[PDB]
């Protein structure tokens, strides 16, 4: 008809916006976390170094 | 040749009515042929919107 045409578009417009929203969420995690490993593995490294100059 | 006019006034009143009920039907029929268009357009609206929300 003509209100539930509308309607639905209002229901696809939040489709449309949760999903990119989430999408975008998850790449961020994804970056985040891989910044947070790849600090860790230079911590590691630097233990290492530490202990090769202690020794 | 009055009985002669009496048949002929009845006759020509009965042409009369014909083509007024003649008259009458063709609107009716095309009050019908308005409303079966409506329906029509209801219809295929209905499936537009169905095609529109099943693909998006």
């Amino acid at each position: 008809m003509d209100a539930i045409k509308k309607k639905m578009q209002m229901l696809k417009l939040d489709k449309e916006n949760a999903l990119d929203r989430a999408e975008q969420a998850e790449a961020d995690k994804k970056a985040a976390e891989d910044r947070s490993k790849q600090l860790e593995d230079e911590l590691v490294s630097l233990q290492k170094k530490l202990k090769g100059t202690e020794d | 040749s009055d009985k002669l006019k009496e048949a002929e006034t009845r006759a020509e009143f009965a042409e009369r009515s014909v083509t007024k009920l003649e008259k009458s039907i063709d609107d009716l029929e095309d009050e019908l042929y308005a409303q079966k268009l409506k329906y029509k357009a209801i219809s295929e609206e209905l499936d537009h919107a169905l095609n529109d929300m099943t693909s998006i």
